């Protein structure tokens, strides 16, 4: 959960130089990002997720 | 953009300068809306505590 | 010398070559094989046709447009009208197979775009009408590709698939589809994707018309773009080879 | 359950509507079979009125004076999984929502059909 | 069960490029912090025991509840056994395509007196019967039926005030695993309801009052708790994003892939 | 026929006893101490091994 | 564990001065009676076992209680778990700056019928649910909420008349010890509330009636008892002099260092 | 796997038996027989040892 | 496989990668190291901060225009306001360091141009006014690059640097600058230059504010050219990491 | 809880008072956010009257005819931890004790501000 005593920090990305293309190539482009855990990663204390919910039993 | 494929795309382009910002977000792997619905995030939301290192791959 | 970008794959009387490839993904680490004595339940002697059916079949091509949402193919069914693989499907109660899937799309060093190629076990899809379930014609393309949509399918009293791409027809987040076996075709790196898929099921064999147990999906995450004067028609082409195919329960032909 | 529980059907006056109700049983469903068809008319404010029943090995007509002699089962063998009905000589005063209720304990299923009848024979 | 240590590394200047790869290949990079920065050595003692599949799944959850009375119209309860009517356990199970488990069933049965005009109410203590009918067995159609004789159906009898009744069930499928997803039909013509098989058929539960107690009206409620045990599971999947709609299919209403923030550099949620 | 096994403890061993009472395995208590792992079938499902210090494509 | 014996000593005339020292140095003198008087030899058998930190802390104490009804406005109870609302246990724990312990929780739940005009009351027996929600978990906002489904939250169900329910909790901190005192802030700008961290966050407890019983009104009370076990503690402190004022801070009203007597030679208190 | 230990008794030995029933250490009973002591970190925390029969300052 | 065009360099909490490099130039064959006992003169115990100061700092970027004469940076001074390297410069009389210098400039296969990257020990420059010597503001850019000129600076009664590029501000022939440690960034071959520079001086340690003992220079010998429709903004970017830094003579902060 | 729950603020007639209410959430607090401001006037014997509410993603003004159009939230983003308000065109008849109530179950916090308005602009 969100908590200031255990704040994690910041991730940012900056142009180091430019994007340079020849004529007849698109000057706009896209990057994609992926996340995963390292081999030192772990979790504790099982709980219920806030993402699933229900008002009546389904049918 | 959360109702399309554009949510996964990071725009970059040829600029008329350098050093401007591309993105930024906080390291809150379970609570940030950037991270909360990834595989890592969806598992985290069943737990109270997390520890360890994380990898971000860009393509 | 040598290069790890070139690859050749030969099966039966067919062979495929590629000069800009990435690697080959093998399933869940498991290479396909015939069913063993200590896991069999059907007692009759199986037929193993072995080059007549284990070979590459090339499907109908598909156009990548700048607004394409994506495509899918249910696997037994995609090949069901096609050669002796189709005939053996038609004459037998039971079947068992793996696959080698190969997806091809070339373009110049001046085009850009990125496709996810995934093989999804048990891709049960949703209906646009919440009480209904989708009809067969909506789910099964049958050697022709089925298309995703860009916006939600309107609810009526119909039997249409809820087709919108960012839920993958399955009520999930599409970016999480990488838990399944997959590759990316990224036009500046790569013109081919190859996945070797073993048989997967909760039972040792199954009927091939009643149940489609894996689904190939091809979805552009980064849209196709280029500049004027470049070629505008960029097709995608799928080729699929069954591996280690077997059949049990011979009887008259049909599915009813 | 019943195959397509929500649908809509359009026909013309004088023609005869087929209302499909095809069902499949689970292995748990071992009680006796009950089949009910009821009606909620569009023009009228009467609601949830039985038009034809099937129970204990036999049919019961004669529940809706309006559909007298014009509502029948279409199958020679109903308990095999077919509870569809025919309505005949359709007119505007029957446009509405028909409901098919199949019971075999523990299982229970229903299906809603919205019948629209149009003046001219034309699907536009 | 422990997590991996951190190897201490110093500065580097070489042709080795651990941080450059090609995600196109389907491979996930195995990089650790020492590849891209100087690190100290750390003796890590943290454990991964609380995220085994068994520990993740082995908690009691209420899958269903219903009511029945001591008089009137609804004198007994009837429930086809399934995991797909309660959101929380369904979602956890659907992380996996195929799964084997045993079950521990616990029942929480409670009663409440209902408003009435009857005078001189002196009710005796209530006993309850819960009968499990496997698929194919005959079913009761009234509270006083010969079926409640239970010559071969397991039944539990339980008196209010005592500990809640509990019993175990073995893995019960005709298949080699339960299947959480089925992309197909039961009929060979594929003109039927899609997604329906009988690999998960588990039967029916019936519950009644054995005695009526007293002269007043009384309503009881039975809550059913499933705990899976001895779990094996295969083929992980993306977790369910959209809210559940039906018990018997996967039908959904479309929704965005996450919630929004104001801009691509914004540090807070909206 | 008692079995002795180790309890879950902290780091900086203590034991517990069990005896099965019933005739079916499905009556036993849960299996909470199976800590094996094998992520290489999901990460790294590639035919050609990929050595981390080398270029992925050459 | 025994206390030390008394060494017998005789008269003395020497340069040794055990009874003269310098308290300035911060050292506490190690003098025994034999240094300053003639003593016999004593074989002492007394033991110090009742003043180990564990034996000093390991008794059950009521940290909190509340009420909830079977009808009306307040249908469930809700309590953020803490030791700082009851004076007696807080004071004992604050002898130490840092401490590790496990907990044994015992609940004492009792019910009372409330005055009413309703006739013909024949209430059935009451069952209760107690749910523990770890921090971050969703919370119930009504007595009939899907949250009470408890797929992953531990819950205890308990029927009146039986023994009180009890469960254990392990040491639960993200830090290496709980901290009883924190001289600082949670925000890096130090413009916030002082003395607040999350090293002691333990979660929330919710309690409700499962059934309503009968037609009359009934109020129940839940008392929560903490017993620490397996204790380790560090950095002893002066015990709390002034009375406690708030649960979330150390704020006090000034008071004298002891009570008075009449004169500096007076032999009795005033 | 029973453990036998001594009871608390008077001075002027008798034993008791225990068996752990649960899988976590936090379920065990209290640790009431730890009688070690070490007051020299609070008394006498001085760098130079101070011999009691000598003057403290010279 | 392997390629001698790729390189990674890690220092402290920073790392730099490059995919089109040439090689790495090492000084005069000498890798940097701490000062030894038998060459020391200052008697106090030195501080060695070792990751707080030995890491990559990226300076402000600079635009390569078709008429750019070139740029220079005096090295201690360029980093003097920057992190704990700057703080340790401010609090100590004496300092000693080497450097890893890395210059970056990418462009397409359709651009052309060529830059000399040189590290000049003791780059004492000349004044436009023959009797005067140039002021500090003219010589020290201070984390901003200083520019060369295309034509001779006019003489007045000023304190300007005689800035004309073909004498390198030093009264020499600029084509002879290759006697110093250097590389070329040639846009058709290479997008990076790397020089490892050891400490160089006539004394074992020196004051870091009074004396700038090396100067980086970047000078286009073949001008930037391209054709219309190609990207027109091409920046150059310098990143510098001190190596084996030490400091002696701690006192109050300042330089006066 | 709220940063400084007890304070007093002095301003002059015609100026506009800032009433700070800044709060911080605990990890346990996972219910929906509710923010209430109420008033107890000094001159008047009416007590505990809502002046402005915020609930279920939206604001509700128009609770105190006296402060009509003169009580607003000061933050563009309230749920980030800022529930401060502005009162404008101050006059003597509003001197009193304002109360800020923040709810997010399980957590509940309040803050009392005693607003004094003086005739002349002068802190003496």
């Amino acid at each position: 959960a969100s908590d200031e005593c255990t704040a994690g920090g910041f991730i940012t990305c900056w142009y180091q130089t430019n994007i340079v293309v020849p004529a007849d190539a698109q000057s706009s482009c896209y990057i994609m990002c992926f996340v995963s855990a390292c081999n030192d990663f772990s979790v504790r204390l099982l709980k219920d997720t806030p993402f699933i919910s229900q008002e009546n039993f389904f049918q | 953009k959360v109702n399309s494929m554009e949510a996964y795309q990071i725009p970059v382009r040829s600029n008329e300068g350098s050093g401007t910002q591309v993105f930024g977000f906080p390291l809150q792997p379970g609570y940030s809306s950037v991270f909360s619905r990834t595989l890592l995030g969806e598992i985290l939301n069943y737990y109270t505590h997390w520890s360890g290192s994380i990898k971000l791959t860009f393509m | 010398g040598y290069s790890d970008r070139v690859r050749s794959i030969t099966l039966g009387n067919s062979t495929i070559t590629t000069q800009e490839c990435a690697n080959v993904v093998v399933g869940y680490g498991v290479w396909p094989d015939y069913l063993k004595d200590n896991e069999a339940t059907a007692e009759d002697q199986p037929t193993q046709p072995d080059v007549a059916t284990c070979r590459f079949y090339t499907l109908d091509s598909v156009q990548w447009q700048k607004t394409s949402p994506g495509w899918w193919w249910k696997l037994p069914d995609a090949l069901s009208n096609l050669g002796l693989f189709g005939q053996n499907m038609q004459y037998h109660y039971l079947g068992r197979t793996g696959y080698t899937i190969h997806v091809q799309c070339n373009a110049s060093k001046f085009h850009q775009g990125c496709l996810l190629v995934v093989c999804v076990p048990e891709a049960e899809m949703g209906c646009a009408t919440l009480d209904n379930t989708p009809s067969s014609a909506e789910l099964l393309g049958g050697d022709a590709a089925k298309e995703f949509a860009g916006e939600p399918i309107a609810s009526g009293s119909n039997k249409l698939v809820q087709r919108v791409v960012y839920n993958a027809g399955m009520g999930i987040g599409v970016g999480n589809l990488t838990i399944f076996p997959h590759q990316w075709i990224n036009l500046r790196t790569n013109n081919s994707a190859t996945i070797v898929m073993p048989y997967t099921n909760s039972v040792p064999m199954d009927n091939m018309f009643r149940h489609n147990n894996v689904t190939l999906m091809v979805i552009p995450f980064v849209p196709l773009d280029y500049c004027p004067g470049s070629t505008t028609y960029v097709p995608i082409t799928v080729t699929i080879a069954p591996m280690n195919a077997e059949y049990n329960g011979l009887r008259l032909a049909g599915h009813q | 359950s019943i195959t397509t529980p929500e649908e809509m059907i359009e026909k013309a006056k004088g023609e005869t509507a087929y209302l499909p109700c095809k069902f499949t049983l689970s292995p748990e469903d071992q009680g006796p079979l009950d089949i009910e068809w009821l009606i909620s008319p569009a023009d009228n404010q009467k609601v949830d009125q039985v038009i034809i029943l099937y129970s204990g090995d036999k049919i019961y007509d004669d529940y809706y004076p309006d559909l007298k002699g014009r509502v029948h089962f279409t199958s020679n063998d109903l308990k095999s999984g077919d509870a569809s009905i025919n309505v005949t000589n359709l007119q505007l005063s029957d446009i509405g929502t028909y409901q098919c209720k199949v019971k075999k304990a523990p299982g229970v299923a229903n299906k809603k059909i919205h019948l629209v009848v149009l003046v001219k024979p034309s699907g536009a | 069960g422990r997590v991996a240590d951190t190897v201490g590394t110093g500065p580097t200047n070489s042709e080795a490029i651990p941080a450059l790869t090609a995600a196109e290949t389907g491979h996930t990079s195995q990089v650790v912090p020492g590849d891209t920065m100087q690190t100290r050595h750390v003796k890590n003692y943290h454990s991964r025991s609380e995220s085994t599949v068994e520990n993740f799944l082995c908690r009691s959850a209420c899958v269903y509840f219903t009511e029945y009375k001591n008089s009137g119209s609804k004198r007994y309860a009837e429930w086809v056994v399934t995991t797909r009517q309660a959101a929380q356990l369904r979602r956890k199970l659907e992380f996996f395509t195929y799964i084997r488990f045993d079950l521990e069933l616990t029942f929480v049965i409670t009663s409440t007196q209902q408003p009435s005009t009857t005078q001189n109410q002196d009710a005796q203590i209530l006993t309850h019967q819960i009968m499990y009918v496997p698929p194919g067995g005959p079913v009761p159609d009234k509270v006083d039926s010969y079926v409640w004789q239970t010559s071969t159906n397991p039944s539990v009898f339980w008196t209010e005030g005592n500990a809640p009744p509990r019993m175990s069930i073995p893995f019960l499928s005709i298949g080699n695993a339960y299947s959480n997803f089925y992309d197909g039909w039961s009929d060979f013509s594929r003109d039927g309801v899609y997604g329906i098989n009988t690999l998960n058929s588990m039967g029916t539960l019936y519950a009644r009052h054995v005695n009526t107690g007293g002269t007043g009206p009384i309503k009881s409620t039975i809550r059913i708790y499933f705990k899976p045990k001895h779990v094996k599971a295969w083929i992980p999947r993306p977790p369910r994003l959209c809210q559940y709609e039906k018990a018997k299919n996967v039908n959904f209403q479309p929704s965005g892939v996450t919630t929004t923030r104001q801009s691509i550099t914004a540090m807070t949620n909206t | 026929g008692a079995q002795v096994s180790t309890q879950k403890t902290g780091a900086h061993i203590i034991h517990y006893t069990n005896i099965n009472y019933y005739k079916d395995a499905a009556s036993n208590s849960a299996t909470r101490q199976d800590f094996a792992q094998d992520p290489g079938k999901f990460t790294e499902p590639v035919k050609d091994i990929m050595i981390k210090s080398l270029p992925a494509l050459n």
